[PDB]
């Protein structure tokens, strides 16, 4: 803030694209990230730091637009290698990546500032707790337990509904609050964005939280920067609130930019043209995640799965760093199933039977068995058709298509996509379902009925008509 | 379509007459521009003798 | 003759006289080029990315200024000349004719020129590079658009600016596609372009032939793109054409455009990368796609008024801008991921897919039934369209799903049979012939068909067709008034009744 | 013709040249050197040999002893560099180097280049222009400015 | 057919423009004579004056 | 290529085989397409495009043989490239790639000489009419139509006696029309060729059409080069305002030759090792065929079918 | 290339004449992410730990001619 | 490399043979045992071929050929 007087300059050394090749005084020295100003004809621009190159010439980075620049240009510098104002006033109005108020409101915000670098708790420092959360999630809340503070993983590329399945994430997230939390999105689409803004207005919830939102077409340098925005963003809160929750976007893009620049750095890619430190970057980012004794935080996260190559080392660092996660079946999707998650896939470390009692652990195990079986014979049928079906097997199969078909239920907020509404769900009622299904209790039960259906009572009303 | 076409060809030909004819007017103009363009000195005497 | 006047005018322009500058200027000698790209000397300080005049008046694409020298990439003839020449350079990179005054005209894509009239009016140079309009300032747009394909319109509604996926498939009619649909817009209310990657003479030619055939080709324009066209023009071009819509869009007017076969742009731009010598990714790919795409994809919008007041410079005082456009997606071998097409699909707001079987089966429509969809949805569907039209979207799957039945023994009776027949017949019904424009009235007729099924079971398939033709006809005689209704937005219960009496009224017909 | 490589070498030059203040003298050294380099029968021999010492010695040896100790240890740098083969380029650089300080030259307008030492662009320049009085010489000028104006002209004809 | 007529206006006009452009060339050659004629070192001295 | 006196020397800089490093005068050099010849012992030798390199030296190549090199070397630079003396006399007469009347020389006098490098686009040029080619084929044509100047794909193969099809075409061209076309084999088992020559005698119709054939005994620079030749040659007859169609050889041979070039180019191949620009070449090829306003160019081709991938 | 000093070239300009000073500790020219091109500590022991600013010591495996660096 | 590379050492000066690829051509030597580089592998001390013949080769004109009905055993 304070001048920041003089400081002369590097001259622009060489034009490599957005890569900053320029040369300053011998004494002129940065940090591996440090504060440099320069006015374009239009405006002050800044190129974040260089790693280390000699001759007062080092490289550097930019969120801005490279074109229309003249070589040898003098370049200014700011003292604070990074300075990020830390307010609690922020929840009103969003901001630029610069933090420039993204809402139309100008905001004084607050003087307290932050920087990208942040660090993890001691071994003993964090708190570990089993508090968990359960909701209208037909399975997953059922299918899996969710501890407090837990970071939920999102699996998949988009098209999966990853924005619309993500929209479910909104819903349930939206469904329950009972606290203060904030999430944002970056390198992302506006129709959604402006919509969440208008609906945010309508919601008028913004007091509780504001979030700068990054745009898809945005320049990389920003995109790279956005994480620091995350960490610093938390830092105030974690200090401020003990508790928090959030969600995470396009981390595929995170990888994407990062790799993208790697060789641009004059580095050789990690494999599959990944970036060589990319994992290091990841242990960085996931490492950025924390919940402490003093305060804990929850958020759920999404990176576009590139292409459903599970071997994706990106996906590796996923499960590796993975905390919570979910998966989706483009067959199940392709099955036309609205919910469309890879149930067989997803799993809860937290799930403990002792925690879950036996009935949960047990029953779940059983369904799992069924899945194993239907998967199992699925071959044999496809080969032979069903003509030879062992009686018992045949029966199970009935239970199978039925059970798959069975999982599906309506959602209240869901009426948008399909005009049909839906409802919140009650766990105990589910537990009942476990038995009756386990029973196959309703022997005459309609298969078509079960899909996207209400409770055994409701499905019993259907059953009446349907 | 053919009918329109023939007359079209005709318009072309008469145009060609007005063309060779206008070649006079053109030679004129071009000379003029050559002076104006020369933007230097005016000597009209020399005869380029160009079609 | 008459033009002698023109000679005079040209003499008047010519009267602009003259001056000089830049006796050295930047200049420098272009050291050595392969294929447009040259070790090149001089002109150190230029604004990054400048365009650089060349023989035959060619600007140069130079991305890279080394600390020492630089190199550039030509458009147009590669082999024209020998190396080391001094350098000519344009003041502004990315300078291209502006204003919308000229219209419906054949230009070089890159150049202005093409048959037959090169002469045209341009309000000024323009640049393809752009920054995203304020997301804050966006007009969610209810302007429906009109398929003119019978059931296709039904399948999805059209507001202005949605990312519009078509699939595309080889030999599929994909080059054909529906691109004809501009005729569906006889009254456009917005201008469209279309883009054709490395396109075939005969193709372009036939389009030309038909071009006024439908009528006014001038109404909108598109740019020339050929196989020979260089990744300057080629990789660069669709990008190039973008800034055009900033006429109306920047006039604050919606405008539409179609482009596809962008894949060409990829290995185009990849051959570029071989130049870059940079390591590509899968399928020779860099991530430029995103950037490219982001560059590309980011274009379409509908915007806030006051936003336009700005965009108008207050001139239009905030007239809500919109932008429309259309893409399509080649299928080599109908593979889902298709890498990049995965990537694009990710970008896409909506999806169209084709069904190989149908047109393969010969079916006049081939579009992939629910294999693809527009995530935007039916927000603009007429409360008649909207109201009455739902069941298909789901129920179609049903019949298809019901199609899944694999033809077991007589079972479920009408649950099975009725549904399936109703579906199949319904499909025959749905089929729209090539080169057949749909009517809003037809929509009525369409939606009416089964509002209930006043006709649903009446006739057989052949009888369905025949009887159907009969239907459409009998109405004209039957009623004029629909024009109002046709003019109207519809979905009046009262209307619904008048329709009901009229509805059984056709029983007189056959 | 890396020649950009010149700088760290070339740079220390002016500085040493500055510090050593040789530039008259160092300038001499450079003259001498480029001369030495030029030697072609020598040149064949010049890349002949592996042992750097051998060349420092032999090169320095037939040299005629224009050499300097700073230029001996330093020549030893260029050979130790092994890059020395291309050295003469630096003189060009050195020229600019020498030039850099206070110098000026000229581009022929249409005739011949005065190379006048005039440090005020368009002023000291103008001083030379006015200074003609050299206004005499044609030296292809007329064909050039008439043809170049003519070039802008036909350029407008095209524009016409 | 009408459209075609328009096209003919366009193309014919264009040929006129070509004759106009070639015409421009010959004009330029004559201009080479306009240099061949009325060329004086004095005129150059005027250019010098343009300094 | 030059209107030729002098044409100078250069030196031979660095040579690995076809890789031709050599240097011309410091002043200037002709285009990559432009080319130059040097008498090496027995004969002059001309190498293909240099691409761009320094010191009057730049990188070049030739189909001919590289033995008997000499470090210092001198090539008289040809200028206006590729000028080639075709004449209508060619039909029924055969020459080498050089136009060298390869066979028992028909001695083949020719008044036409033109670079094959000639582009053949023009905007709006060709006729808008879209005429079909009428084959009189009871099924081929009847069962399926044929468009004038149209490209035609080939499936069929060994044991098809395709030559039977061809001969059918021979009676078909003359019989159907004055227009007469020729095709040329390249990269091919010789015996087939000579047998086809005999088969031309038997056919006896060979007069109407003639071609040099590649036979795959040859170096690629030649091979890949051949296309432009036929391009120019028919460009006589379509240029004659005559109109025609020629058969075509295994493309994969051709494009693949593209890669061998690219490795030769030292350039990074396209994926699956294609010619990184190979598409561009296809641009040349497919781009070439047209039914002009005043001429029609059709053709058919059989490309090496690679595993039917 | 590795030479790159130019300023020490000024040093070495005549100092190519005279060096003969083996530090235990040489300056570390430039770094990337903990690894630094460096010169000094003339004596070498392969895989020797090397103390740093702050307690840290580092090591390099590669015997690197005329200069070496480590992380 | 030709032959027993390992023995040799550098700065060996240079020894130049205008000829290349020349191995005695002739029908004289038929049936003999031959190393690769040379006939010499035969226990036979000398061998008679008309004279050195070179590896580079040019195929004849496809035009000139004999169709061959010689059956083969
Ligand atoms: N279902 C259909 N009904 C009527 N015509 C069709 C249908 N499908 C394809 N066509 C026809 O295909 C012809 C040309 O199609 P087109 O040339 O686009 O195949 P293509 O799309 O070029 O190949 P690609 O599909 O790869 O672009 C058009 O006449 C179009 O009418
Ligand atoms: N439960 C669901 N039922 C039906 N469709 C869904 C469901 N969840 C997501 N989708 C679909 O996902 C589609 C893609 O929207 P989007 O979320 O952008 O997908 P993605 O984010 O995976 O690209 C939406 O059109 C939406 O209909």
């Amino acid at each position: 803030h304070h001048h920041h007087h003089g400081m002369a300059t590097g001259k622009i050394v060489q034009v490599i694209g957005a890569v900053v090749d320029v040369e300053f005084p011998q004494d002129a020295v940065p940090r591996v990230y440090d504060a440099l100003e320069v006015q374009n004809g239009n405006e002050r621009l800044v190129l974040e730091v260089q790693q280390q190159l000699g001759g007062g010439i080092v490289r550097t980075i930019a969120m801005g637009s490279s074109d229309g620049l003249r070589r040898g240009l003098d370049v200014k510098d700011l003292e604070h290698p990074i300075e990020v104002p830390v307010g609690k006033a922020t929840l009103g109005r969003i901001m630029n990546v610069l933090g420039e108020p993204v809402d139309m409101k100008g905001e004084i915000g607050e003087e307290e500032r932050w920087a990208i670098h942040r660090a993890a708790p001691s071994y003993e420092e964090l708190s570990n707790s089993q508090e968990l959360l359960e909701t209208g999630i037909k399975v997953i809340d059922l299918m899996a337990p969710f501890a407090k503070g837990g970071k939920v993983g999102l699996f998949g590329g988009a098209g999966v509904g990853k924005t619309v399945n993500m929209m479910e994430l909104i819903r349930n997230i939206a469904i329950e609050h009972s606290g203060y939390s904030v999430f944002a999105g970056v390198g992302e689409r506006t129709r959604e964005g402006n919509d969440f803004y208008h609906e945010m207005t309508d919601s008028n919830v913004i007091d509780k939280v504001s979030l700068v939102y990054g745009q898809m077409n945005e320049p990389p340098g920003n995109r790279l920067r956005v994480a620091l925005t995350g960490l610093t963003m938390a830092e105030k809160f974690r200090d401020e609130g003990r508790d928090v929750l959030l969600f995470v976007d396009n981390i595929y893009r995170y990888t994407l930019a990062g790799t993208e620049v790697s060789a641009l750095l004059g580095r050789m890619p990690s494999a599959v043209g990944y970036q060589p430190t990319l994992a290091e970057e990841m242990g960085v980012l996931q490492e950025r995640i924390t919940s402490t004794k003093t305060g804990s935080i929850t958020s759920v996260q999404a990176v576009y799965v590139p292409a459903d190559d599970l071997t994706d080392p990106s996906p590796a660092t996923t499960f590796a760093h993975l905390d919570a996660t979910v998966v989706l079946s483009r067959q199940i999707a392709s099955l036309g199933i609205y919910p469309a998650v890879d149930p067989l896939d997803s799993t809860s470390r937290q799930l403990d039977p002792l925690v879950v009692g036996q009935e949960h652990y047990d029953t779940a195990r059983g369904v799992q068995s069924i899945l194993q079986r239907y998967q199992e014979l699925k071959d044999i049928i496809a080969i032979l058709g069903m003509d030879e079906l062992s009686e018992e097997d045949k029966l199970v199969v009935a239970r199978a298509r039925k059970i798959q078909r069975f999982l599906s239920q309506p959602f209240f907020v869901a009426e948008v996509f399909t005009g049909s509404p839906g409802k919140y769900v009650s766990l105990k009622d589910t537990i009942r379902g476990f038995k009756g299904i386990m029973e196959g209790e309703y022997d005459h039960l309609p298969e078509q009925a079960f899909y996207m259906v209400g409770s055994i009572e409701e499905a019993v009303e259907k059953a009446k008509k349907l | 379509q053919a009918e329109i076409e023939a007359e079209r060809k005709r318009a072309r030909e008469e145009l060609r007459k007005q063309v060779a004819i206008l070649a006079v007017a053109g030679a004129e103009k071009i000379i003029e521009r050559s002076v104006d363009e020369a933007a230097n000195s005016d000597i009209v005497d020399k005869l380029v003798a160009e079609l | 003759q008459l033009n002698s006047t023109e000679i005079s005018e040209l003499i008047k322009q010519r009267i602009a006289q003259f001056n000089v500058v830049s006796e050295a200027h930047n200049e420098g000698t272009i050291v050595s080029v392969s294929d447009g790209v040259i070790r090149i000397h001089g002109l150190a300080d230029a604004m990054q990315g400048e365009m650089i005049s060349l023989p035959g008046n060619r600007y140069a694409i130079a991305l890279n200024l080394e600390r020492d020298s630089v190199g550039a990439v030509v458009m147009g003839p590669y082999a024209d000349l020998a190396e080391g020449m001094k350098v000519k350079a344009t003041g502004r990179i990315l300078e291209v004719p502006v204003g919308r005054g000229l219209l419906g005209r054949v230009v070089n894509t890159l150049g202005a020129p093409i048959d037959g009239k090169g002469p045209l009016d341009h309000d000024g140079f323009s640049a393809v590079e752009a920054i995203a309009p304020g997301v804050i300032e966006r007009q969610s747009v209810d302007q429906p658009v009109q398929t003119g394909y019978k059931a296709v319109d039904s399948m999805i509604p059209i507001g202005r600016g949605q990312r519009e996926l078509i699939i595309g498939d080889r030999q599929t009619g994909k080059t054909a596609l529906a691109i004809d649909a501009i005729i569906n817009q006889r009254d456009s209310g917005i201008k469209a372009i279309y883009v054709a990657i490395g396109q075939k003479a005969s193709t372009i030619s036939n389009v030309v032939r038909k071009l006024e055939e439908h009528g006014a080709l001038a109404n909108t324009i598109v740019v020339v793109a050929t196989a020979s066209e260089s990744a300057a023009l080629q990789y660069l071009a669709p990008y190039a054409g973008a800034a055009m819509g900033e006429y109306f869009r920047d006039r604050g007017e919606d405008a539409l455009i179609i482009y596809d076969d962008l894949s060409k742009q990829a290995v185009a731009y990849r051959q570029i990368s071989l130049l870059l010598r940079r390591p590509p990714g899968r399928e020779a790919f860099p991530g430029d796609v995103f950037y490219l795409h982001s560059r590309l994809l980011e274009r379409a919008a509908r915007v806030n008024a006051e936003y336009v007041e700005a965009f108008t410079k207050g001139e239009v005082k905030g007239k809500t801008g919109s932008l429309t456009a259309l893409p399509i997606i080649e299928t080599q071998a109908g593979d889902v991921s298709a890498f990049v097409p995965t990537n694009v699909i990710s970008i896409t707001d909506g999806q169209i897919f084709l069904e190989t079987n149908l047109f393969n089966a010969g079916i006049r429509p081939a579009v992939n039934p629910g294999i693809s969809v527009s995530r935007v949805g039916g927000a603009a569907q007429t409360k008649i369209m909207k109201k009455l039209s739902g069941g298909i979207r789901t129920a179609l799957a049903q019949y298809r799903e019901l199609a899944a039945f694999s033809q077991f023994a007589s079972d479920l009776d009408d649950a099975t049979r009725n549904q399936l027949d109703h579906g199949q017949k319904v499909t025959e019904l749905l089929k729209q012939k090539q080169y057949a424009p749909m009517s809003v009235a037809q929509q009525s007729l369409v939606l009416f068909a089964a509002e209930r099924g006043y006709l649903a079971d009446v006739e057989l398939s052949k009888i369905g067709s025949f009887e159907a033709a009969l239907l459409a006809y009998v109405d004209r005689d039957h009623a004029p008034l629909m024009q109002e209704i046709n003019q109207t937005g519809g979905y009046n219960d009262e209307i619904e009744g008048k329709l009901k009496g009229i509805l059984d009224s056709f029983k007189a017909t056959q | 013709e890396f020649i950009t490589v010149a700088r760290p070498y070339a740079k220390a030059a002016f500085d040493f040249a500055v510090e050593h203040q040789s530039v008259e003298r160092w300038q001499d050294m450079l003259a001498f050197a480029a001369e030495v380099t030029k030697n072609e029968q020598m040149a064949e021999l010049l890349s002949g040999a592996l042992a750097p010492e051998t060349l420092a010695e032999s090169f320095i040896a037939v040299a005629g002893e224009q050499l300097d100790e700073n230029g001996q240890n330093l020549i030893r740098v260029m050979a130790e560099n092994g890059r020395l083969n291309a050295l003469p380029d630096v003189l060009e650089q050195f020229i600019h180097l020498r030039a850099v300080s206070e110098a000026t030259a000229e581009v022929d307008v249409i005739s011949a280049a005065a190379l006048s030492e005039q440090q005020l662009a368009k002023i000291s320049a103008a001083m030379e222009k006015r200074l003609s009085r050299k206004v005499k010489l044609n030296a292809k000028i007329d064909k050039s400015v008439m043809a170049g104006v003519i070039i802008r002209a036909g350029d407008m004809v095209i524009d016409g």
